[PDB]
């Protein structure tokens, strides 16, 4: 048996790589984790042998650590591998981009002596650059998980485009809740205020999942974030607070100055 | 409905035709008025129930 | 006439989107910027009416600002659009990641009243996460162009995965050369030393462009970088150097501590 | 010959998994010469072809 995790992209059907689709099509079994029932249908028409990982998520107001959720996901994936099935994990977007299941399943697979690999897919990030028409190389790019940024010490570069993923559960430590509180997001605003003014325009972004759907690109002052309507698929974009300034220190070492830049 | 979206998202000829005339293309794929209304108002829930 | 900028990913033939492939297929004319002759043959089979942007790069060791190459590319694309051609721009990887030709073409097209959009693709960064089995979410992620990192003021968070793109021209301020010098790289090291020690393992990564090609994942102490063999496609990964310090300040405002962290 | 194979191998997961299991066999079967195969097994992209920057700081 073997493992190959792929990503399906964000958009229905058309945003998956050619190779990655051919892997779903020739798999013995497929473990899905897709954003909707339209992509789940499409999948089934690609290859009808699918086990949907959604079932392992908390069901029925049930308190379950998302850790315990992922464990079972990994374990179910491994079960098909250890049985000898040519197995494929079909996750939404990029399989390894803020996706623990796949990295854990590849690791476990390789350690038990099985063939495991990860094929890159189009992520929410990749969609954000194209929708907003921003280039991460323009003034640089940073990405952090909203809660990790709130829990540990992370210093952002205020000249870069800053992203905070899973902003909708920002501050939700238990890992049992589907969303966060206003007063959580308010403490995020006060934290961010070390680097960004309260009136700093930020963007709530949501990549479309359907071809008839436009993305959410909602611009608002940082201060109004706690009253915003956030979804699990919401990413927070925080454009540069400052413009690029010259690094005379290094320019000197390089024996040059601003006027010398091509 | 689920069939039209799969095509549209995979087929750049249909996509471009759709963006020329969303309604004409949706009607030509037999989408109902409420379905079309749900698209134009950008209500994904009502499309998914 | 209209414009669609798409990506072909890094790997030959398979790594492009299903939708993006269709865009090339149906296009009136395609303007390409692809890694090699294999990728160029595949494209030409997909659609024979291709114009290769590579031509606009300095030929026969001539001094030419890359800004002037990009301007020419952009102008060629728009020439087709203006003539009334359904025009497609196919760039390797993600057409709008560390690539200004697509963003400029799109911007200029809109301002002239033409339809223009960008379709996300798979980037060298997407490829990295997968090849080195790293989730950018684990401890978060930062990207900068190597020269901008040197010429302008950027402070990296040493707890995150740090990427320096275009390392092969780090500190090449003229934008007329294809590579930099070991002295430049030495200045980079000394600069990076503000955060990372000299023996800090860094990684020279190059995603494969061919199916029968393994990726380059060359580990070395930071000090050795200036001696290293680098290529235009080379990306430098600098892994965390530092322990996450608890944001005790914020945890308190959340009224929690490490032990409560689920 | 060589180009056709690579194109297919990149797109076709079946063939890719066939190639992973037995690279020499698969390659021989697709008509690749010894020199072409040798270059593949030694990672000499340079030879294979025989047989990038799009931005700045500001
Ligand atoms: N459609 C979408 N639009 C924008 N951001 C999205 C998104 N889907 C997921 N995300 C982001 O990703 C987080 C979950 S992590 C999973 C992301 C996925 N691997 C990818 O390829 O993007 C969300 O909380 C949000 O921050
Ligand atoms: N095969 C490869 N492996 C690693 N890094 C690569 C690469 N191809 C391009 N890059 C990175 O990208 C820079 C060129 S800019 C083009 C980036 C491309 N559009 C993308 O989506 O990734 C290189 O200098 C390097 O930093
Ligand atoms: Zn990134």
């Amino acid at each position: 048996g073997s493992l190959v995790c792929v990503g399906t992209g964000l958009q229905l059907a058309g945003q998956i790589s050619v190779l990655s689709r051919s892997y779903i099509e020739h798999a013995d079994i497929v473990f899905s984790l897709l954003p909707d029932g339209f992509s789940q249908r499409w999948l089934t028409k690609l290859n009808p042998n699918v086990i949907n990982l959604q079932q392992f998520y908390a069901q029925n107001g049930e308190v379950k650590n998302r850790r315990d959720t992922y464990e079972q996901m990994v374990n179910a994936i491994l079960d098909a591998v250890r049985a000898g099935k040519k197995t494929v994990c079909a996750l939404y977007g990029h399989p390894g981009v803020f996706a623990c299941v796949s990295h854990m399943a590849i690791t476990r697979a390789k350690a038990e002596g099985f063939s495991a690999k990860m094929e890159p897919g189009i992520s929410a990030e990749a969609c954000l650059w194209a929708d907003l028409g921003i280039d991460p190389g323009n003034s640089g790019h940073q990405s952090f998980e909203a809660s990790q940024f709130m829990f540990f010490n992370h210093v952002p570069d205020p000249t870069t485009h800053l992203l905070l993923w899973q902003i909708a559960i920002a501050g939700e430590h238990t890992l049992t809740q589907f969303h966060t509180s206003s007063d959580r997001l308010q403490i995020l605003v006060e934290q961010l205020n070390q680097w960004y003014p309260l009136d700093h325009e930020v963007v709530i972004y949501e990549a479309a999942n359907l071809p008839i759907q436009a993305p959410r690109i909602e611009r608002l002052p940082l201060a109004n974030l706690p009253q915003a309507h956030l979804m699990p698929i919401s990413t927070l974009l925080i454009p540069p607070a400052k413009k690029l300034e010259y690094n005379y220190a290094i320019l000197a070492k390089l024996g040059i100055g601003p006027e010398d830049l091509g | 409905l689920s069939d039209f979206f799969t095509q549209l998202g995979q087929d750049a000829q249909l996509m471009e035709d759709y963006k020329q005339n969303p309604e004409a293309v949706m009607r030509a794929h037999g989408l109902t008025d409420e379905q079309i209304n749900a698209v134009m108002t950008g209500d994904m829930e009502k499309l998914k129930t």
